[PDB]
């Protein structure tokens, strides 16, 4: 095994965002 | 007996029912009605 730092992070939706915080 | 599931802003809408499209005005507020 090995740790996976930040990585797996995409896009949830198709919806753009921008300059934004979304949870 | 035949049922018919729609499904909504999964994705771009690929089926739609029959409306004529028109040409887009810019700069003036207009009604706008864009894949539904």
């Amino acid at each position: 095994y090995t740790n996976s730092f930040t990585r797996g992070v995409y896009y949830p939706d198709k919806v753009f965002r921008s300059s934004v915080l979304h949870s | 007996v035949v049922v018919l599931s729609f499904e909504l802003l999964h994705a771009p809408a690929t089926v739609c029912g029959p409306k004529k499209s028109t040409n887009l005005v810019k700069n003036k507020c207009v009604n706008f009605n864009f894949n539904g």
